[PDB]
């Protein structure tokens, strides 16, 4: 009852005749034979009668009719563990880095229900992306979704890559889904992970374009798979149970690309932009799993964040839209800002957190407020700044400062910020501080100031590392301290 | 038998046959039948001609009854060019265009009289309104043509910017309030009074309560004049010096009392 | 003041050519899409 | 009973019954599923010999074929009455709060009941002040009718809805529900749960006045399709009785977008967009049951996602011809940071009558309507030439238009936790007395930039004497 064969392959789809007792989400064997030396699973979906529908997890060229297929018992799962943490792996959970088998003692079935509502509490636990405009203006909490949304070559796998860097000490077991990106592209994110050695806490899931549409498709539920498994039981992480992961899907328009292909080679109707009408299903109850639980559910947390990419800026799509209704906040990189030199570009403008804003340092926000504000009156006085000597000093000074706090939010890539040190920087900047820095050099004086503060005083970092979590953060001590920290770096610049 | 009356003559509102025709391709598409342009079932053309071909003025020797058909129809962002409204615009006989931006700019009833038409045209009308509203629609087919002009230019001469003012005034004169129907007769002394320039003087915010002000002194001060429009509005002639009088006189009268 | 108006109008102008452009660009892929879904749908 | 499942296509099940006890149309059937627990479907069709279509509702990614379903002989189920009030449930009935379930002795009520019929339609309304500028002032919030608001994807919708909820549900007056059919159950529940019980009406929680009904996104195509009628039928039952009930269905667009996965998984023809040939009548039989009868009067608020940001879609077009007052949330206007994001243009009300609302009201909206109506008369011709063209009157009213736009902007108390504005709560009286100020001319020499953000027109001019 466990074995059946093929009658048909076709497109990316065998029909198994007579495999009964099969679940409606079994991961079919198809065992070896002559010249296949591995094995290819499959996932039984369509269980009509006298014939088991079922999704090759590859390519489909390897079978053919009449092959037996084997039942193994078990709804698709994924290897799942501390074993994974370090490996990059197929999204069946097989690895391809070539080091060697995945060890694990259990699985846990990919495609869940999410834990649910009364299982949830809001965040408060920061996540420090490393990124100083991200961290200051689009907070993030553990269990948050935060949506990278952005226009082709714009830095979104970079701002991702960034925030799973920073996440050295801070706990976390950091998720990279890489989905339908070329393999060369997986390759070189693999090496910048481990030269920073940020691999040894990150679980990379990688399919690649040149694989089948059915991969593509469960790789990110295989990761969501990992990290609920790290958000529920958790993994010893630096001689310590983490129980706070963080997940990258990269990109899901690529992952909505792949479902619509499968869809269509299964001949379901079309919707709109010929996507499959659940679609948006596959999103929600993809992302809907990243939770940040209760305590008397544990207390863990899974922060997501999906990568868009759009076409000519087009926010208003279909995939972008249904991503942005899922998630929680966005971050608009605009392409504009990006070739214009602001790497890190974001569209604070309309970028957000909804949820998260309270989930930040006490420090951070109590700095970056009057940032955000100084920034919309900047962005305010865009319309202006094509006239000369036609403005007040008071627009003028407004001008001048904004475009000095743009160049500050200007950070080089690979280069992530301790909380300590972006609060610093903030602070030096939003009490008139840097006026008389003239802009093009605003970028190297930050440099400077941070190598003082690691060389010099580290006293004052780390004051400032353990007064971040005071609701008055700008305490006297701290203050004249850091006041005094900035005169010193003044006068001997 | 209506009002001891033996009526013959039947008015018929479909509310919305945009709802009917997806109603007709829900009952389709279960019973499997093939599909044709956006989903809707092959012959929905044929569906609504059947529907509104119904709908005629049969001659005396058949009863000499008939069936006035008012099918309403839902745009979806004022798609004109969809298929169920270009195939009902099709079938009947002429189309009524209300718009959004005409509604919100205050113009009540909303119709876009440039676009709208009826085939059917002064044989639909009283001899009276059509004697009368020739010049209203020229006037008003002139000043949106104008109001080109009218929208930049303000070096224009005396004769655009009265034309344009003219225009205003029969623009302001349509904008009707809901549920305050008006018969045949005041609609014709109105457009009367207006055509013939005794309207220019009056500032167009006050032109809607000029009219009702007028309406008032007919009802009340001169239910005879009304009586004699509504008695030969049938009249080949209708602007006989007889109408001619006593509605000049009134429409006099009240310029001199009021205002 | 006429030059500097006009080359402002003209940027403008071709500017929202740009925008129109790719608005329109938008509708043409979805005029083929609905046409692609109604005769696959057809023909099953 | 005792059948068998034939088939598991995605969500639904057919299963085979025997010839002389196939389950009605609207029957729950159940599958074992072992562990004590059970999964229920709702027939959906019936094919033939004993032969029927069940949507499963829940995970039905772990069942094989062959398996038994027993047939229940009635349709779904679920408790109505106070033992529903301060109480969160499934589509099923099924409480899911710490709370232990629900006593037998309470009655269980069909959630497929017909809605109310011509004679008992109550036609009655009434202007309900919410304290929102755009809604109050415009898109009159109508008491004991239905409205929703319409929104893209990155507009607020449940900013709004839950400042509405904050404003209104204190002084309730009655009980009221609560329906997330699709929605974030981060912000669409489990902060709506802390909100709901810190509001504290005399040392009774706004909570315990309220039956929560979720059916999150992360449920199955089933439990969304369902889970409204699951609310009604809760809220039915309080208006039948005369209890003045606030209702709050959270993005009906997504119990069509279930309706549609279920009827492409069922087979059915596809209609439009994929869309399931059956969406006018699934929409008249849930919309139909929210209305306000002689019995009792329900004060409905509903929520409507447009797909990408098209208004042409079918299930907001659907939507609207269903609605009292209607809300239409612009992207365009989101992005230019007013966080209402309310179309005035594309807002409208029934309500919206002097006879209703009162003749000052009413004329003060008509001149907020058609100034912006020349605003967006005249958007070309600015945006190609500028400001300079345009008649002396014609840019009166383009810089009123303006600062009507920023003005009807208006912070939110529960916008706090990304945005330092404290929350203002304007009355009507206040709105539509500020609105005639500045279109009288008062506030002409005020720049634009004043009136974002800002409560009544006392405020603006507070602030601009603050900047002198
Ligand atoms: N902060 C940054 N500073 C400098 N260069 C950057 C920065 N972020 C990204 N880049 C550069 O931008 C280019 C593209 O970045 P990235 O690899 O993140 O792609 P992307 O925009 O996320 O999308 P895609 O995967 O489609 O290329 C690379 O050359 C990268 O070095
Ligand atoms: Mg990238």
């Amino acid at each position: 009852v466990n074995v059946g064969t093929v009658i048909a392959v076709g497109d990316g789809v065998a029909r198994l005749s007579g495999l009964d007792q099969v679940v409606a989400s079994e991961i079919v064997e198809f065992p070896p034979k002559a010249g296949r030396n591995e094995s290819i699973y499959g996932i039984a979906l369509n269980l009509e009668q006298d014939s088991v529908a079922a999704i090759i997890l590859g390519d489909d060229e390897t079978i053919e009719e009449g092959d037996m297929v084997t039942s193994t018992g078990r709804v698709i799962s994924v290897p799942v563990g501390q074993g994974l943490l370090g490996r990059v792996v197929n999204p069946l959970g097989q690895p391809i880095d070539g080091k060697g088998p995945i060890v694990y003692e259990k699985t846990r079935p990919i495609e869940r229900i999410a834990p649910g509502v009364i299982t949830r509490k809001s965040v408060d636990t920061p996540v420090q992306t490393g990124i100083i405009a991200i961290d200051a203006l689009i907070p993030i909490g553990r269990g948050q979704r935060e949506l990278i949304i952005g226009d082709r070559q714009t830095g979104k796998t970079a701002v991702a890559i960034d925030t799973i860097l920073n996440q050295k000490g801070q706990g976390m077991v950091c998720i990279y889904v890489a989905i339908g990106q070329r393999r060369a592209q997986v390759a070189q994110v693999v090496g910048t992970l481990e030269r920073f050695g940020a691999m040894e806490y990150t679980i990379v899931v990688s399919a690649t374009a040149s694989e089948s549409a059915a991969l593509q498709y469960i790789a990110p539920y295989a990761g969501c798979a990992m990290g609920e498994e790290i958000m529920e039981n958790g993994v010893m992480l630096n001689g310590q149970l983490v129980k706070d992961a963080l997940i990258v899907y990269d990109d899901l328009s690529k992952h909505a690309v792949a479902y619509r292909q499968v869809s269509l080679l299964l001949r379901r109707p079309p919707g709109r932009e010929a996507y499959p009408g659940d679609v948006f299903y596959l999103h929600s109850r993809l992302l809907e799993r990243a939770a940040r639980l209760n305590e008397e559910y544990g207390g863990g947390s899974l922060t997501a964040l999906p990568v868009i990419e759009t076409q000519a800026n087009d926010v208003s799509a279909y995939i972008p839209t249904n991503v942005i209704s899922i998630t929680d906040g966005q971050i608009y990189l605009e392409s504009d800002l990006f070739n214009a030199g602001q790497r890190p570009a974001l569209n604070v403008g309309i970028s957000v957190s909804r949820v998260g804003g309270a989930a930040q340092t006490r420090a951070m926000r109590a700095v970056a407020g009057k940032l955000k504000g100084e920034l919309a009156q900047f962005r305010d006085l865009a319309a202006f700044a094509q006239f000369a000597s036609d403005l007040d000093a008071t627009t003028k000074a407004q001008i001048e400062r904004g475009q000095r706090l743009q160049e500050l939010l200007k950070q080089p890539q690979y280069q992530p910020l301790p909380v300590e040190d972006q609060v610093a920087v903030l602070y030096a900047a939003t009490n008139n501080y840097l006026d008389d820095v003239p802009v093009p050099l605003i970028t190297k004086w930050r440099d400077d100031f941070l190598a003082f503060l690691r060389t010099a005083h580290p006293e004052v970092r780390k004051l400032i590392y353990d007064n971040r979590l005071d609701r008055k953060f700008p305490t006297p001590e701290v203050k004249e301290a850091l006041e005094a920290a900035i005169k010193e770096f003044k006068a001997t610049s | 038998m209506l009002n001891g009356q033996l009526v013959k003559d039947a008015l018929i509102v479909y509310d919305d046959l945009s709802k009917h025709a997806v109603a007709y391709r829900q009952v389709s598409l279960l019973l499997r039948r093939p599909p044709g342009r956006e989903a809707y079932p092959g012959d929905v053309f044929y569906l609504h001609s059947r529907l509104l071909e119904r709908a005629a003025r049969l001659n005396e020797e058949y009863g000499g009854g008939s069936l006035t058909a008012l099918p309403v129809i839902e745009t979806q962002a004022n798609d004109v060019s969809a298929y169920i409204p270009t195939n009902v615009i099709s079938i009947t006989d002429g189309q009524i265009y209300l718009e959004s931006d005409l509604f919100n700019a205050g113009q009540r009833p909303a119709l876009n009289v440039g676009i709208s038409v009826s085939r059917v045209g002064g044989a639909a009308q009283t001899r009276a309104m059509r004697a009368v509203a020739g010049k209203l629609k020229g006037e008003l087919a002139q000043f949106r043509d104008l109001a080109a002009f009218a929208q930049f230019a303000s070096d224009l001469d005396a004769t655009t910017k009265a034309q344009i003012e003219r225009g205003q005034r029969l623009q302001e004169l349509l904008k009707q309030p809901q549920y305050q129907p008006l018969p045949v007769e005041d609609q014709v002394a109105v457009l009367y009074a207006a055509t013939n320039n005794y309207l220019d003087d009056v500032p167009v915010p006050l032109i809607t309560k000029w009219r009702d002000d007028f309406l008032a002194f007919l009802r009340t001060a001169h239910p005879e004049v009304r009586k004699l429009i509504y008695d030969n509005r049938l009249d080949r002639k209708f602007p006989t010096p007889e109408v001619k009088e006593a509605l000049e006189a009134a429409i006099k009268e009240f310029k001199a009392t009021s205002n | 003041a006429r030059m500097v108006a006009m080359r402002n109008a003209t940027n403008n102008a071709k500017d929202l050519v740009r925008d129109l452009t790719l608005s329109f660009n938008k509708a043409r892929q979805a005029a083929i899409t609905k046409e692609v879904s109604e005769i696959a749908s057809g023909a099953a | 009973a005792k059948g068998v499942i034939q088939e598991i296509i995605g969500v639904v099940i057919r299963a085979k019954f025997p010839e002389d006890e196939v389950p009605e149309i609207y029957n729950a059937i159940e599958i074992p599923l072992g562990n004590g627990d059970r999964l229920v479907c709702e027939v959906q069709q019936q094919l033939g010999n004993g032969v029927v279509k069940a949507v499963a509702m829940g995970s039905t990614d772990g069942l094989r074929r062959g398996l038994e379903v027993i047939d229940t002989g009635r349709p779904i189920a679920v408790p109505v009455g106070p033992a529903t009030l301060g109480r969160v449930f499934n589509v099923l009935g099924d409480p899911i709060d710490g709370m232990g379930p629900i006593g037998p002795e309470v009655e269980r009520r069909p959630i497929h009941r017909d809605p109310p019929s011509f004679e008992e339609q109550n036609t009655q309304a009434q202007i309900f002040e919410t304290g929102i500028k755009v809604i109050d002032l415009i898109a009159p919030f109508t008491r004991g009718g239905k409205t929703a608001i319409f929104g893209g994807a990155g507009v607020g919708k449940t900013v709004v809805i839950q400042e509405l909820i904050a404003n209104i549900a204190k002084e309730q007056s009655g009980f009221s529900v609560f329906a997330g059919v699709g929605e974030r159950s981060r912000e669409g529940n489990d902060l709506i749960h802390e909100m709901k019980e810190a509001r504290i009406d005399e040392n009774t929680t706004v909570f315990d006045k309220t039956v929560m009904v979720f059916g999150q996104m992360n449920e199955p195509p089933g439990a969304r399709l369902r889970v409204g009628l699951t609310a009604l039928t809760m809220a039915e039952y309080f208006r039948d009785e005369g209890r003045d009930i606030l209702l709050f269905i959270d993005n009906i667009f997504r119990f069509v977008q279930a309706g549609s996965e279920v009827s492409s998984l069922l087979g059915r023809m596809p209609s439009q967009v994929g869309y399931q040939p059956t969406l006018g009548t699934e929409m008249g039989e849930l919309q139909e049951r929210i209305t306000s009868t002689k019995r009792g009067s329900i004060t409905s608020m509903q929520a409507v996602y447009v797909p990408a940001d098209d208004y042409t879609d079918p299930a907001p077009a659907t939507v609207f011809s269903h609605l009292d007052a209607t809300i239409s949330l612009e992207r365009s206007i989101a992005e230019r940071a007013i966080f209402p994001a309310v179309d005035p243009l594309a807002s409208t009300s029934r309500i919206l009558d002097p006879n209703i609302v009162g003749e000052e009201h009413y004329r003060v909206a008509q001149e907020v309507k058609r100034v912006l109506q020349r605003y967006k008369d005249l958007k070309d011709i600015i945006a190609i030439l500028g400001m300079e063209e345009l008649s002396d009157e014609d840019k009166l009213t383009v810089q009123r238009a303006r600062k009507i736009e920023l003005f009807f902007s208006q912070p939110f108390t529960v916008a706090q936790q990304f945005t330092g504005r404290p929350g203002k709560y304007v009355p009507v009286k206040k709105t539509v007395e500020s609105f005639a100020r500045l279109l009288n001319g008062e506030g002409d020499h005020i720049p634009e930039s004043f009136f974002y953000m800002q409560g009544d027109f006392d405020d603006v001019l507070a602030a601009y004497e603050a900047s002198q």
